[PDB]
């Protein structure tokens, strides 16, 4: 049996090794590719569908009840309007990271909010608008369960301002893509990422590297260049990549998508592009927004991964597969 | 925005101004500085 | 109704509920 | 292992059908190679 | 040594070999967040709100 | 004041 | 590059690690 | 990445509780 053991082991050794030798050589030609890709997309459609996250409960509700008033008030606000709020609030956000007093004092859990409303107004009503500070009171009234949760939530309503914004202009896509891009190139540099991250730094200073280092380019969205200068300057100990990757998840979810960080080994066909984007919407119930990576060592098929769950269609993990399997 | 040491004693005066909830321990009645459901 | 959150500590809704914040004492059942 | 050797080319000739068959199934589609 | 048994093993582990994808769910040791639904480590190796450096874990179901 | 210990005007400076 | 500093603990940058945080002063390692 | 690392550098080179010459919070 140790002879049939090493015999079948030996044969299967190579045979894996020259099958995988063939793979290569066959799926090296682009139609190869795009009909690899074709199969999966027809499997994914034969496949079933399925069936704020960092955040307690009082935050929970806390932040979707600001969110909701900023709907109500920013619906009738303007381009200009929503640039002034959301540096208001960056403003605002900053100051309460400075003044840990101040902030503990705004966000203590209390029946009664009027103590907190007077201490707003008596300190700031006049050196910003009057939708700031509307924000600001909804924001404070409520109850937070930790005290960074009020930090949390106007630097949210600032950014849905900023994403307002972006929307008003029309550049939701080129600014979603400008985020995924930024969030990119942060990764594939965790240097610059780390650098970037560290608060104890001075925030002005960073906000000035990333402007004269990467944001600052011929080629960059001005709305994802202030909404990355904000994140950055208002980083409290979070990766940077991983702040921008927020950002752009949020920036999508707005419009009721989901990110889905789908890698291919070569540009999908626009119309492979529209079947994974129905065939992923239909599984994951609502709709999605496909983001593709390139990496040749997919050798074809599609590697998807949205949120928690990944997909992984690429040739080269059924080859591995293939070889993890001989007895 | 700025700050400024006015604020410091804008914060004295709501202490000046400030029942009591079950949270799990007690908190409010100002009469640790967290605490002493619902 | 309730969820599980730790594994067992059980969230629920605001007033229908102890370590607080609506908390008692696989996930998101 | 005097048989196990001879085995070895023994069997070595018909290697390609299995590592073809590999091949095409983890593709899906039939490879002519 | 019936050399024709020791080829059909192989020749029926080739066929039926139906590696087709799954939708799994992963996660990533932090000193493991994910897994929402809940392992295998890379190499073989075989639970609170916020957790269960880097690698994938892949959670044997 | 008193917090807990007491509170000076301005660790950091460390009911009513 | 590839090369940690001291904090404490060792931090490297991410992916770079050989406690979380990338953990496992100023001086690099 | 010319530009970036040159940018990074610069930066970095004009930056350089308290003492930073033990944690990042103090000794």
């Amino acid at each position: 049996q140790q002879l049939i053991r090493q015999l079948r082991t030996g044969l299967g050794a190579e045979a894996v090794n020259k099958a995988a030798e063939i793979v290569r050589a066959h799926v090296a030609d682009p139609q190869a590719q795009s009909a690899t890709v074709d199969r999966f997309l027809s499997e994914l459609e034969q496949m079933a569908p399925s069936s704020t996250s960092r955040l307690r409960a009082a935050s929970r509700q806390s932040l979707a009840a600001l969110v909701e008033k900023f709907d109500s008030v920013a619906g009738g606000l303007d381009a200009d309007g929503l640039t002034n709020l959301a540096d208001e609030l960056a403003s605002v956000a900053k100051l309460l990271l400075s003044e840990t007093a101040l902030n503990k004092h705004l966000a203590e859990p209390t029946d009664d909010s009027a103590p907190k409303v007077r201490l707003l107004e008596r300190l700031l009503s006049d050196k910003v608008s009057a939708t700031t500070l509307d924000l600001l009171r909804t924001a404070v009234s409520n109850r937070w369960s930790t005290e960074s949760n009020l930090i949390d939530a106007v630097e949210h309503t600032a950014r849905l301002a900023l994403l307002k914004r972006a929307e008003i202009a029309g550049e939701v896509d080129e600014v979603e893509e400008q985020l995924f891009r930024f969030g990119r190139v942060l990764d594939a540099e965790p240097r610059l990422s780390a650098l970037l991250s560290d608060y104890t730094t001075p925030a002005e200073g960073r906000v000035a590297l990333l402007d004269k280092a990467l944001t600052g380019r011929p080629g960059v969205n001005q709305t994802a260049a202030a909404l990355l200068s904000q994140t950055v300057g208002l980083l409290r100990g979070e990766r940077a990549d991983e702040a921008v990757i927020d950002l752009a998840e949020l920036a999508v979810s707005r419009r009721g998508e989901v990110v889905a960080h789908v890698s291919a080994a070569a540009e999908l066909s626009d119309a492979q592009r529209t079947r994974l984007t129905e065939v992923l919407s239909r599984i994951y119930g609502r709709p999605v927004s496909v983001q593709l990576h390139v990496d040749p060592e997919l050798l074809g098929g599609l590697s998807i991964t949205v949120g928690d769950e990944v997909i992984d269609g690429s040739i080269a993990s059924r080859l591995a597969a293939a070889q993890t399997g001989l007895p | 925005t700025i700050s400024a040491a006015d604020i410091e004693g804008a914060i004295e005066d709501y202490v000046s101004s400030f029942i009591g909830t079950v949270i799990d321990h007690v908190e409010g009645l100002p009469s640790d500085e967290h605490s002493v459901e619902g | 109704a309730g969820r599980v959150v730790r594994i067992v500590d059980v969230e629920f809704p605001r007033g229908s509920v102890h370590l607080g914040d609506s908390l008692v004492r696989v996930r998101g059942v | 292992s005097a048989q196990g050797d001879q085995v070895r080319s023994g069997l070595e000739s018909s290697v390609d059908g299995l590592s073809a068959k590999l091949a095409s199934r983890i593709l899906g589609v039939d490879v002519n190679s």
